[PDB]
C-alpha cells in the first residue's frame, strides 16, 4: 500500500512502533496508530541490521504449512 | 472356556515385562517406594549389583546411578596469589560415587 | 502340525542373528544382560541373540595423541611447545569400566603433565637440549 | 527493451523517477513521461544500495496467485 | 510465544544455557530452566558469529525426512 | 567453444562488446564480429561488477513460460 | 551423537584427523580412532575457512542416483 | 576419488592445469598427465578466487536434460 | 545320466580356480583363517614362498606383503643445531620388511 523506500526513511526517524514480518508482505504500526502495508522488492542484507540500529522491535511468525 | 483361558495369558506377560529391569555393568539402580526408599539390615539402603531384579510394576521406581569416575573441568578463572599476582588457571577434577544411597539423598534427585 | 512349524521359524532367527564375526584387530567382549560374561578371542563366535551382547575393542591398532599448548618455563619465559604421543590399549575390562572417556581424560592429564614438566626447565634448555 | 548496461548509465545520472520490481523483470518509468521494460540477468548486491544511496523512489508489486 | 527480539536481548545478558534449532523454529531452554519458543523471521548471517562470541551453546538437528 | 577462464582474460583486455546471460550459459560477441559460448561453473559476485567497469554491454532475456 | 557446539570447540582444539560430510550429517573419525556424529544446524559462511586454516582433513561424497 | 583437503593443498602447490566442473564432480589433470576425481564437501565461495588466482584453467558444462 | 555327470564336472573347475592362490616373486602371502592366522612349529605364523598354494575357497583370507625394499623421502624441515643455527635438510630412508608376520600385526591391515 506504500512505497518500499518510504518505509526505510520513516524507519530512519523511528516512526514504526513494532515490526512483525511474515513472508514478503509487512504491515507497519506507526506511533500515531496508522496502518498500511509495504512490499519488499528484493532481499536486502542490511534491512534487518538497519532496524536493529534504531532499537526497532522485531517479531517473528510461525511457518504456514498447508493443512 | 476360550475367552477366560486366552485372557489370562495376555495380561501376565505384559505385567512381567514392566516388572523386569536390568542394571548395566557401569550402572547401579536403587529401587524406591512411593515416597521412601527400600531398606534392609538395620535401615541400610540397598543398591543393586549388575544383574536382573524385579519390582512391583507402577509401585516401585528405580534410579540408575553411574559408578564410573566422572570428569569435571573448570573454565578459566582469576585467582589471587601471595604477591597479588592474578593468575588464570584451567583445572579438572576426577571423582567416583562411593555411597550411591548417600549421593542420591544428599544430591536429591540424582543430578550430576 | 501347525504348532511345530511355528517353533522352527523362531529358533533360526535367534541363531542367525546370534552368530557374529569379530575382526582380527578387535577383541569382542561378551556381556550378560547386566553382568559381563567373558572376553572372546578373534575368529567367529556365537552369542545368544537378545541375551548377551559383544563389544569389539581395538586392542591392536596403535593410536596417537598430540598434546600442545603455550606453557610457562622456569625462567619466566613462554614457549609454544607441541608433542606427539603414540599409544595402544589393553584388556577392555579396565579401559571400559575404569574412567569415563579414558582417551580424552588422559589428554587432560597429559596437558597437566606437559605444563608441569616445562615449568621445571628453562626456555633455552627446552628449545635445544631439553628435547631429549 | 533496453540493455542492462545502458540501464545503469541512466540510473547513475538520476534521470529515472520510479521502476517496477518483480522477479527479475523491471518496467522502467523515467522522468520524461516515457515507459519501457528491462531485465536483470543475475543477482547483484549493489542494486538496492545504488537506488537508496542515490535516493531514488523504487517500489515493487506483490506476487500473483496461480491459476 | 516469546518474540524473536527479546531472545537477542536475553542473549546479550548471557542468561541462556543452550538452544535447539530446527527449521525456522527456535526451541530454547535458558539458564533459569524456562522453555519458550520463537521463530526466525529471515536469514541472519552474523547470528552464528554473535552466538559463538557469546559462548552460548548451540546444537544442530538432523535433516527431517518423512519416511 | 572457449573455457570460462579464457573468457575472463578476454574481458580484462577490453575486447568483449556484448554478452547475454541465460541461466548458467553465456553468449558473447566480441568486437571482431566473432561468437562463441562459455559457462559459469559457480556464481561469482564480482563478475558483473567487473563487467560493468570494462563497459561490457550486458543484455537480458524474458523467461520461457511453458504454454 | 555429539553436540555441534562441543564439536566446534573440539575442532578448534585440533582434535580431528579425518572428516566426512554427507548431506547435513557429520560422520567423524578423529586421530585417536574415536567416532561420533553431528548435524550442521544451518548453512555457515566461514566454517569451511577455519577448517582448512588448521590443516584438517575433509572429504566429500558423490550423490546417490536412484535406480 | 581424491580428498578435498589434499586436493586444495596440491592446487596451491602449482600442480593442476585443467578442471571440468559438472555438478559436484571435477576431472583433475596434474602436470604429469595423470587423472583423478574429487568432490567438494560444501559451498566454498573462495574456491574460484583461489583457483583463478593461481593461473588455473576452469571449465563449465551444460545440463544433461533427459532426452 | 548326462545332466548329473556334466554338472559335477563344471563346478569342480571353478572351485579349484578359487582355491588356488599364488604368491608373486616380490611379494609374500600369509594365509589367514576367519579371524586367526595359520600356525605351525610351536605357534610360529607361516608365510608362503613364491609358489602355488591351495586355500579352502571363501574360508581363508590372504594378505600379500611386499618384500621389496621401500623408499621413504623426507621433505624440507627445520632442525636446530648446537649453536641454534636452523638448517633445512632433504633426506630419504630405505627399509625392508624383515618379519612379514610382525609387520602385519604391528601395522594392522598390512598398510605401508
Amino acid at each position: 500500500k506504500v512505497d518500499y523506500s518510504t518505509f526505510l526513511q520513516e524507519v530512519n526517524n523511528d516512526q514504526v512502533r513494532e515490526a512483525r514480518i511474515n513472508g514478503r508482505e509487512i504491515n507497519v504500526t506507526k506511533k500515531d496508530s496508522n496502518r498500511y502495508t509495504t512490499y519488499i522488492p528484493v532481499q536486502d542484507p542490511k534491512l534487518l541490521d538497519n532496524l536493529l540500529t534504531k532499537n526497532v522491535k522485531v517479531v517473528g511468525e510461525p511457518p504456514e504449512e498447508p493443512s | 472356556m476360550r475367552k477366560s483361558v486366552i485372557a489370562i495369558i495376555i495380561i501376565v506377560l505384559v505385567v512381567l515385562y514392566m516388572s523386569v529391569f536390568v542394571v548395566k555393568e557401569g550402572e547401579r539402580g536403587i529401587t524406591l517406594r512411593f515416597g521412601k526408599v527400600l531398606r534392609d539390615d538395620d535401615n541400610k539402603p540397598l543398591v543393586y549389583e549388575p544383574g536382573l531384579h524385579f519390582k512391583i510394576p507402577f509401585i516401585e521406581t528405580v534410579k540408575m546411578l553411574d559408578a564410573r569416575i566422572q570428569t569435571m573441568d573448570n573454565q578459566a578463572d582469576r585467582f589471587v596469589t601471595k604477591e597479588k599476582k592474578d593468575l588464570i588457571v584451567d583445572s579438572y577434577i576426577k571423582w567416583r560415587i562411593s555411597d550411591f544411597s548417600r549421593y542420591y539423598l544428599a544430591t536429591g534427585g540424582g543430578d550430576i | 502340525r501347525v504348532v511345530t512349524i511355528a517353533a522352527a521359524a523362531i529358533v533360526i532367527i535367534w541363531a542367525a542373528s546370534g552368530f557374529y564375526t569379530i575382526k582380527e584387530a578387535e577383541r569382542g567382549v561378551v556381556t550378560r544382560f547386566g553382568k559381563f560374561s567373558h572376553l572372546v578371542e578373534p575368529g567367529l563366535n556365537w552369542k545368544p541373540t537378545f541375551i548377551d551382547e559383544v563389544k569389539p575393542v581395538n586392542v591392536e591398532a596403535v593410536r596417537e595423541l598430540a598434546a600442545s599448548g603455550v606453557m610457562l618455563t622456569s625462567d619466566e619465559n613462554v614457549v609454544r611447545v607441541e608433542m606427539n604421543v603414540q599409544y595402544r590399549v589393553t584388556n577392555p575390562e579396565k579401559y571400559l569400566y575404569s574412567v569415563t572417556s579414558p582417551d580424552d581424560s588422559l589428554r587432560q592429564a597429559t596437558d597437566s603433565a606437559l605444563r608441569g614438566v616445562i615449568g621445571k626447565y628453562t626456555m633455552d634448555r627446552i628449545l635445544t637440549e631439553g628435547r631429549t
